[PDB]
């Protein structure tokens, strides 16, 4: 795991002592790279592990996000070289040394074969993310959502340590290997019913479930293009991460304790969906249709079924495939409007037909079009709640019409219709931003050819 | 002598049949000139900040960014904790979650009662 | 009621100046210059880069690979009737036992 | 469609054709600039009549606040050709 | 060898190339509308052969040439079906298609985006292709909503207009509603039948439950625009006139009950679906017939002629009869396509003019359109001995000696008594009186594209009935014997029907006015469902998407429980910790005080 | 569309209105000419009948009653122009309608094609840009204090000038652009 952890790190001295004007080509390339190696860990198989060592191991849900996080930053340094252009040196090398101090984190937060070194991780990756939202973010308010995502996320995980080592002075060790190998039922305790709350609550929040999701609008909205890249896309699979990977200890409790949470995520996901329909911005939307996502996302893993886990596992790697292009999109919007408001800017397609076309694309990506893996996991998760419950679908139906309208309405008022007059200001798009929304865009259609790549260790 | 319209929320009254737009007062001509006079001063602002050949930007309009904060940012500073908003907002946040939990319970204590006296004929049920 | 002579007067001059933007609208003969450089019989052409062609891979495809693994390609079974001789075997299948015709 | 650009000339004669066929209009006196209540001596209701007359013959309604303004055969000729974008 | 499965994967495949090639140069040119044209064509006659094939013998083939993925005991592949219905409806679509393409050419002429039509227009046929051809639930999904994605495209053609907008997500919202229903479907199937692919479902489901039957009904109700679903397909008229001419009335709106024919051996274990259908398809029928009596718009009413011709339809699928309702989509294809080519010819040769109002005498002004929609509605209306006497008298000789509702069945008669008089409405406002639009005549038919595809559909609806009816192997029991009344019921009814609606139309002639009375009202405002349907719920929907979950509850509650209360407790133990004058007085005598209880609290 | 709105409307300007709309739905009933003609000329005997009546608050209350008695046989299916805000084709070409700064935007590889239109592009921008410039003063002098009071721009007076803000009427897309 180290010939892609060492170039990772290898990254920093080679932005800090590049010349002024060539840090974006060194660092796009050599992300690029970096991602091309990092393809390499895709090749899992049906055995144990692909285990590195003693601290880093390789399975096959750890695999797609590995290869997802290593790929972003290249789409994230495209996004960000507009808005840093009238940026000194210095700054934009340290906007540069976040990332890669993200990426970095994030990377060894998903290899973790030790858990008190994935929570170690876990909350090291919470620092570069609030530095890149607090500094280089637009509107005043971001302060206020950078305390929002500190402290919610914070507040989820300081009783997790605590579990945490509680377990290593019962069980004796935290290395997941021993960790299933070894595993014992929880007894219905109310101290197994508090260690099981400590357990969850921590992943719980950062997905978000939803009355606890109020940090992500604010974070999404406030932060900068980089920002909402990597919250949208890698930063909410870290709380389905850990979930899978330490629900193998909290049975049978779960069976009885997941009533809550199931109930919530399948209501919250309705409730917003509902406020998609009604939103006078972009991001908002995207950010509170990311939420509907992640709470699917959340009843899968609490059914605990292969179905459930392969579905869970294709949505993430789908959804922040498809929320990093909405963001993307709306970010290329947003710098030529100024004003970040649906109805502002309208009749687009007039002006930007390939830019429009890019919408289309990923509104019917987010609209769950089959053959997309976005439909994949849906299905997945549809079936395998069906056979929890079969009253599930009512809720899961009207969630995925309530999915489509917003996601055309996003299409149909920022595209169709007659165009603002009093707007000049529209240049035709760049090969930049048209390179990254191809970018996006290819991977997941040609995932959808190899589906098992992204279907987890249960297929 | 026909029958008459009501008006209702979603088919509103027609302005031909508004009772109001024939009692004519000088107090009602006057509300219209003035109607009129703040709406043309509007238009000829906006007209002016229109063809002006030097502007390459978009015209911010104060009503836009006034209803967008309204919408969003101003209406947590003008709550209150009300009888009717609390027992609305308890009603609309803790209702529907026990009504499915109470639904989804019993469902699945039928099912697993169904299960352990044994007749529910769960033959080709592999996948799940 | 009608025209006060200022709305007569504004509407004539916006309405000439209309006229001359949309007589400038207008295109000159050599307006679109083109820059120039390079680097039965139809319908048999298309018939072969068309048709021939998917056709030969396709054929193919199915053929040789897709038919290399069983039951990939499932035919329902010939209907048999009475009288009939099966190629494989060659015996004569018994025909009918006379029934009763009449109308 | 295969519609021809019709022309300013074409319209005042379409505009005149409908004008002679109105019998209450005595068709050697009216002229292209003759006015409705003065020069040929009609009613509100005979103008919204040629105004809704117009509007059949050329397919297009014309807006009343628009409409209650046009007061001579060559005022609703320039207007209807504005409304097209007419050349010469 | 096995020339069968190459041929029905090569029509497939060959009308996908100008797709591919839409990135080349030709899409550039104005070769492009003959070039799709031509691969249309191409690949209707390269499928005659496989209904040839099996019109002789009766082959029948299921080709899995493509193994997607395996999910633990489930095998997905990408499997193709060719028995009787996708070989024989195959050549029909493409038929239709090529008409359809051909008269576009020179309806949409002054478009400037025509490529874009016509590669939009190949791209739901392909769809369509793929839902006719698929052999499990997933690829069945697949096509399902690809052509519900390409009605979406084409309906709002024109993107400045409001309506088309409006009227596209109206198809997307019920076509989800019906979506729900497909969804509920295939997760039963696959938790309980372990299985998509149609012949571990057939083999399985000796008896098939209520459940999985009820979704697929939904999801027919929803894309084949049932009485509960019915306005988005009378909306779905705001795009161009080919677009409705293929898409919403002859090819992507059977597809619902061709959905409720593919599994009909599901549907004969079951007596209540049986039951549900027919009283669907009944409604749906009557109503829109009701609605289409008194409509002025041309489109508008075939359209409804389309929706409740979908509703005999799914009422002969309610009565056990598959096949006879296959046969019906045959013959519908054909006619009604042409009669809306007719009805595009007339708006484009009349300025843009849809309203009937505005049409007078066009016998003999247009004479072919003239012949060419009498011909059709002659066949629309069961004609005997044309394309849709052969199905349609089929219909309701079954659903006459059937033991079924008999409401249902008195609404099927009233039915066919109102197509009857609405055919006969299109043909009294449009060709029989005097002329009615403005003087600037411009008719003109002399366009060699539009007379040719308006006479090959015209062959089609003269003979297609004959050589289909009697070249297709016996499916079902004859009727043999008949009452001599009820033999000729159909015939009688819609004879009735032509009397009355020509003699009430007539009476317009008359110099009399009069008000109009209820009936008219509720039946020319479409039975007030698109109003209150479309004001009552979404409001209250919309209402509470900013009223309880918007504002109350996320900007609000949620914010005031976690966060708020948080802030507010933290501050004001802030402001008492650091609340100190300075006094070392107190200091101390909280010292004195710690000091005394320290020693009493803990010895 | 093109004349500026009032204040209010008068009792004529109603009254004429309400004939209008009468006799658009009275056609819209009456499909056939002859029929049409007759009723028409009926409704508009019927309409006659008090003209000179005298008292305002008399003809105030027969226009209210007509009001009560058009809506209740309106004809829920009217007939609309084509390009009437309720036609089949209101804004089917609304979206041809390219704004003529979009032209500024132009790479010169494909404003080397057309020459001659872009030249009279920068003559009409030349112009624009001294005109605005004096409509600006003549618009601020001809303003009464306090604000206008109806949106009706006056002309130009002089001998070179241009009427106040006339680029964005004269420079419309077109009718049908494409
Ligand atoms: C039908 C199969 C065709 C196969 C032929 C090969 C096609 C390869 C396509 C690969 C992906 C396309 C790339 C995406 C961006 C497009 C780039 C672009 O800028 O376009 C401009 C370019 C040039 O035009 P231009 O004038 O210069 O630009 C002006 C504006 O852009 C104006 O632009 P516009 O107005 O022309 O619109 C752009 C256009 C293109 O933009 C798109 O939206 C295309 C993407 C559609 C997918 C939407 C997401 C949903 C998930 C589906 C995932 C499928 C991927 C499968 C694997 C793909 C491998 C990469 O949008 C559409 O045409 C509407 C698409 C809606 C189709 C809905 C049906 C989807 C399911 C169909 C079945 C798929 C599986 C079949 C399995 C069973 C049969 C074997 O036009 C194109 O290149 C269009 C390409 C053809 C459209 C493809 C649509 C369906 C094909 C999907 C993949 C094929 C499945 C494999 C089976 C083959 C058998
Ligand atoms: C077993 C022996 C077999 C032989 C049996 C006997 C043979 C036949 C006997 C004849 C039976 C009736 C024939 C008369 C046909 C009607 C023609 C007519 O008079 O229409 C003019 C007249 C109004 O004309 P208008 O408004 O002055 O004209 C406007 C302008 O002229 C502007 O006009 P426009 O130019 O725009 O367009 C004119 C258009 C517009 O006209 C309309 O307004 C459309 C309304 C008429 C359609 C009604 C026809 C069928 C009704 C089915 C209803 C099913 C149940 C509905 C449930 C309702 C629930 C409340 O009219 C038409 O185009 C033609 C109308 C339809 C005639 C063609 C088909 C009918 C003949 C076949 C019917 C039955 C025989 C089937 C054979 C089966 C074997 C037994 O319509 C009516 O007065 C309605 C009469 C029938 C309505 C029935 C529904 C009443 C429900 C009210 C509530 C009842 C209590 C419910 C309580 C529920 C509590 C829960
Ligand atoms: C706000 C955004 C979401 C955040 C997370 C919300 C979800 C948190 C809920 C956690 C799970 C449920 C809590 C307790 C579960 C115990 C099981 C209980 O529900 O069942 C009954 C228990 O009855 C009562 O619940 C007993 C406890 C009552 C006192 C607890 C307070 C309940 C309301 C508090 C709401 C405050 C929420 C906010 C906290 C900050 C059955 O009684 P019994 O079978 O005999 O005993 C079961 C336990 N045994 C087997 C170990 C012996
Ligand atoms: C044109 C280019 C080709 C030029 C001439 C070559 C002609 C064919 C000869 C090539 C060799 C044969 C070949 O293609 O190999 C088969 C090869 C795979 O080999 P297998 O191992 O047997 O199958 C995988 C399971 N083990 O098949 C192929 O990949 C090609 C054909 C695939 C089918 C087309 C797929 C199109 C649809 C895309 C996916 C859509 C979503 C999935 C469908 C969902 C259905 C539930
Ligand atoms: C036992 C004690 C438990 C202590 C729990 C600590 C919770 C961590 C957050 C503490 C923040 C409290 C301070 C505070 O909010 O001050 C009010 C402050 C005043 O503004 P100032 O910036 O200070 O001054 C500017 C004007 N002169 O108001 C704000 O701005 C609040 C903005 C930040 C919101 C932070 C939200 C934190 C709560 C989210 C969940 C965390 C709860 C943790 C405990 C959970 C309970 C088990
Ligand atoms: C975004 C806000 C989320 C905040 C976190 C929510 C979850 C909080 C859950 C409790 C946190 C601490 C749990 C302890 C960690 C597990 C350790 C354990 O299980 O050991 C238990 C210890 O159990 C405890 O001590 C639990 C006491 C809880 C103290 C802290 C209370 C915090 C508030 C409780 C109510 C909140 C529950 C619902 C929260 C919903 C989310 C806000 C057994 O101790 P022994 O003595 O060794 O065995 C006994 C037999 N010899
Ligand atoms: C199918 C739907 C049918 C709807 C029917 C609606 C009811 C129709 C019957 C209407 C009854 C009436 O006349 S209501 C009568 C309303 N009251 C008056 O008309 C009094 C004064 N009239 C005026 O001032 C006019 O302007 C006038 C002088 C006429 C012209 O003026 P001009 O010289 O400046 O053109």
């Amino acid at each position: 795991m180290l010939k892609i952890i060492i170039p990772t790190t290898m990254l920093l001295p080679m932005t800090w002592m590049s010349k002024h004007n060539m840090i974006w080509i060194n660092a796009t390339v050599h992300s690029l790279l970096i991602s091309l190696i990092s393809l390499s860990l895709l090749n899992q198989l049906g055995e144990n592990s692909l285990n590195f060592s003693l601290t880093f191991f390789s399975d096959s849900l750890s695999a797609p996000l590995l290869v997802l996080t290593t790929w972003l930053l290249p789409l994230m340094l495209m996004a960000s070289q507009s808005h840093l252009s009238k940026e000194t040196t210095t700054r934009k090398k340290l906007y540069i040394t976040m990332l890669i101090l993200l990426q970095l984190f994030l990377i060894m937060t998903f290899t973790a074969t030790e858990l008190i070194l994935f929570y170690i991780l876990f909350e090291a990756t919470l620092v570069p993310t609030l530095i890149i939202i607090t500094r280089w973010g637009n509107q005043t308010e971001r302060l206020n959502a950078g305390l929002y995502f500190l402290f919610y996320t914070l507040a989820g995980s300081l009783p997790l340590l605590v579990a945490l080592v509680y377990i290593q002075n019962t069980t004796g060790s935290l290395n997941f290997l021993i960790i299933h190998y070894w595993s014992h039922p929880l007894s219905n305790s109310w101290s197994n019913i508090f260690m099981w709350l400590a357990c969850i609550m921590a992943f719980m929040v950062k997905m978000p479930l939803y009355g606890l999701h109020l940090w992500l609008p604010k974070a999404h909205v406030e932060a900068p293009i980089a920002g909402s890249m990597v919250l949208a896309a890698v930063l909410l699979k870290l709380g389905g991460y850990g979930m899978m990977r330490i629900t193998t200890i909290l049975n049978p409790l779960t069976n009885y304790m997941a009533y809550p949470f199931l109930m919530l995520s399948m209501w919250g996901m309705i409730m917003t969906s509902s406020i998609c329909l009604r939103q006078t911005d972009l991001k908002s939307l995207i950010a509170y249709s990311s939420v509907s996502h992640m709470a699917l996302v959340i009843v899968a893993i609490m059914i605990q079924t292969p179905w459930s886990f392969m579905g869970a596992t294709a949505l993430m790697i789908a959804h922040g495939l498809t929320s990093s292009m909405l963001f993307c999109l709306a970010n290329t919007n947003y710098e030529r409007v100024h004003s970040r408001t649906m109805i502002l800017a309208r009749g687009l397609q007039t002006l930007l037909p390939l830019m429009a076309t890019w919408w289309l694309v990923a509104s019917l990506t987010n609209l769950a079009l089959p053959p997309s893996i976005n439909l994949i996991g849906e299905l997945f998760i549809i079936t395998a709640s069906f056979s929890w419950s079969n009253i599930t679908i009512i809720l899961m139906g009207m969630n995925m019409m309530i999915t489509a309208l917003y996601s055309l309405y996003m299409l149909i008022t920022t595209q169709r219709g007659k165009y603002t007059h009093h707007i000049n200001n529209i240049k035709p798009s760049f090969t930049r931003e048209n390179a990254l929304m191809a970018l996006h865009i290819l991977p997941l259609l040609l995932l959808t050819l190899n589906p098992k790549m992204i279907l987890g260790p249960l297929y | 002598s026909f029958p008459k319209y009501k008006p209702s929320r979603l088919a509103t009254l027609p302005a031909t049949l508004d009772p109001a737009e024939y009692d004519i007062s000088p107090e009602t001509r006057k509300a219209q000139a003035e109607r009129l006079a703040i709406r043309s001063r509007l238009k000829r602002e906006y007209l002016l900040q229109y063809n002006d050949p030097n502007r390459l930007g978009v015209i911010e309009d104060p009503a836009l960014i006034r209803w967008t904060y309204a919408r969003s940012a101003n209406i947590y500073p003008n709550f209150r904790p009300t009888p009717k908003t609390s027992l609305l907002g308890a009603l609309f946040g803790i209702g529907p979650l026990f009504f499915w939990y109470y639904v989804f319970k019993t469902d699945r204590d039928k099912k697993e009662k169904l299960i352990q006296e044994g007749k529910l004929d769960q033959t080709f049920n592999i996948s799940y | 009621s009608g025209y006060t002579p200022d709305e007569k007067l504004r509407l004539q001059q916006l309405r000439e100046l209309r006229r001359r933007w949309l007589k400038d609208q207008e295109l000159s003969p050599r307006e679109p210059v083109l820059p120039p450089r390079r680097v039965t019989y139809r319908h048999s052409i298309f018939a072969v880069t068309h048709v021939l062609i998917p056709v030969w891979i396709i054929h193919y495809y199915l053929k040789y690979h897709v038919t290399a693994k069983p039951y990939t390609v499932v035919e329902r079974k010939p209907r048999i009737f009475p009288g009939d001789t099966i190629l494989e075997t060659g015996e004569v299948i018994p025909l009918m036992k006379e029934f009763p015709d009449q109308h | 469609s295969d519609a021809p650009p019709l022309t300013l000339e074409a319209i005042k004669d379409r505009v005149l054709y409908v004008l002679k066929l109105y019998d209450k209009i005595d068709p050697e006196k009216l002229s292209v600039n003759s006015h409705f209540m003065k020069d040929l001596g009609l009613d509100s209701l005979d103008q919204v009549e040629i105004i809704m007359a117009m509007e059949d013959e050329f397919g297009f309604e014309i807006p009343d606040i628009d409409a209650e303004k046009l007061m001579c055969p060559q005022e609703i000729v320039d207007y209807i050709a504005d409304k097209k974008d007419v050349y010469e | 060898m096995n020339p069968f499965a190459s041929l029905t994967l090569t029509t497939l495949t060959i009308l996908t190339i100008p797709i591919m090639m839409s990135n080349s140069n030709i899409y550039k040119t104005n070769l492009y509308p003959n070039y799709v044209k031509t691969t249309v064509s191409y690949a209707f006659t390269l499928s005659l052969v496989p209904l040839l094939m099996f019109m002789h013998t009766g082959q029948e083939m299921i080709i899995s040439n493509w193994h997607w993925m395996t999910l633990q005991t489930v095998e997905l592949s990408l499997s193709f079906k060719m028995d009787y219905f996708s070989v024989m409806f195959i050549p029909v679509a493409l038929f239709v298609t090529w008409s359809i393409m051909e008269f576009s050419m020179w309806y949409m002429h002054s478009d400037p985006f025509i490529n874009r039509f016509f590669k939009y227009l190949l791209l739901f046929l392909i769809t369509m292709m793929i839902l006719v051809t698929a052999n499990n639930l997933f690829q069945l999904f697949i096509g399902w909503e690809g052509v519900g994605i390409m009605s979406f495209l084409l309906i709002g053609w024109w993107h400045g207009r409001t309506d088309a907008n409006t009227a596209a997500l109206q198809a997307i919202l019920y076509n989800r509603i019906g979506d729900i229903g497909f969804v509920l479907s295939m997760a039963w199937f696959l938790t309980h039948s372990n299985a998509w692919d149609l012949q571990q479902i057939f083999m399985l489901n000796n008896e098939c439950p209520n459940m999985p039957l009820i979704g697929l009904l939904l999801a027919a109700a929803g894309k084949s625009a049932q009485f509960g679903l019915h306005p988005w397909l009378p909306s779905a008229m705001e795009g161009p006139t080919p677009v409705s001419a293929l898409l919403h009335s002859s090819t992507m709106v059977v597809a619902g009950v061709f959905l409720l024919i593919r599994f009909y051996p599901l549907m004969e274990t079951n007596k209540l679906v049986q039951t549900m259908t027919l009283c669907l398809g009944a409604i749906t029928t009557l109503f829109t017939a009701l609605c289409a009596i008194t409509q002025n718009d041309i489109k508008k009413i075939v359209a409804f002629s389309t929706s409740s011709q979908l509703g005999l339809m799914m009422v002969t699928i309610g009565i056990n009869q598959p096949h006879l309702a296959f046969l019906h989509i045959c013959m519908h294809a054909f006619f009604k396509a042409m009669l809306f080519m007719c009805s595009g010819s007339i708006i484009h040769s009349l300025n843009d003019e849809q309203d009937i109002r505005k049409m007078g005498g066009l016998y003999k002004a247009m004479p072919f359109t003239t012949t060419a929609l009498i011909i059709g509605s002659l066949a629309l209306t069961g004609m005997p001995y044309l394309t849709g006497f052969y199905s349609k008298d089929l219909i309701i000789e079954a659903v006459n000696m059937s033991y079924t509702n008999a409401w249902a069945l008195l609404m099927t008669l009233i039915a066919t008594s109102l197509t009857a008089a609405y055919s006969t409405r299109i043909i009294f406002f449009a060709f029989l009186g005097k002329p009615r639009f403005p003087p600037l005549v411009l008719i003109n038919e002399n366009n060699p594209l539009l007379i040719n595809s308006i006479k090959r559909l015209l062959i089609g609806s003269i003979f297609a009935g004959f050589i289909i009816s009697n070249n297709i192997p016996p499916m079902t029991v004859p009727n043999t014997t008949m009452p001599l009344y009820m033999k000729m019921t159909a015939l009688i009814v819609t004879i009735m029907g032509f009397m009355l609606a020509l003699e009430l139309n007539n009476t317009t002639y008359y110099l009399k006015f009069k008000y109009p009375s209820q009936t008219y009202k509720f039946s020319n405002m479409l039975g007030y469902y698109p109003s209150i349907m479309h004001r009552l719920p979404t409001y209250h929907n919309l209402s509470m998407s900013q009223k309880s979950a918007s504002s109350l509850l996320d900007l609000i509650w949620l914010e005031t429980i976690l966060p708020k209360t948080t802030s507010f407790i933290q501050m004001k133990m802030s402001i008492m910790v650091s609340n100190q004058k300075g006094l070392i007085k107190l200091y101390f005598l909280s010292f004195l005080i710690t000091i005394m209880i320290s020693m009493t609290l803990f010895n | 569309a093109f004349s500026a709105p009032a204040a209010y409307l008068t009792h004529q300007q109603k009254v004429l209105r309400l004939y209008k709309r009468a006799l658009r739905h009275l056609e819209s009933w009456c499909v056939h000419r002859d029929k049409y003609r007759y009723f028409a000329c009926l409704m508009r005997a019927r309409f006659d009948e008090h003209k000179n009546e005298k008292d305002m608050v008399k003809a105030t209350q027969l226009l209210r009653q007509a009001e009560e008695e058009f809506w209740y046989g309106q004809h829920p299916q009217p007939y609309i122009f084509p390009e009437s805000p309720g036609g089949t084709s209101y804004e089917r070409y609304e979206c041809y309608k390219v704004p003529e700064w979009c032209l500024d935007d132009w790479h010169p590889s494909e404003k080397a094609m057309y020459p001659d239109y872009f030249a009279k592009r920068e003559q009409w921008k030349r112009l624009r840009r001294e005109s605005w410039e004096r409509e600006v003063k003549q618009l601020q002098e001809e303003t009464p204090p306090g604000g206008p009071r109806t949106e009706a721009l006056p002309p130009a007076r002089k001998e070179g000038d241009l009427p106040p803000l006339w680029w964005h009427i004269v420079t419309r897309p077109r009718e049908r652009p494409m």
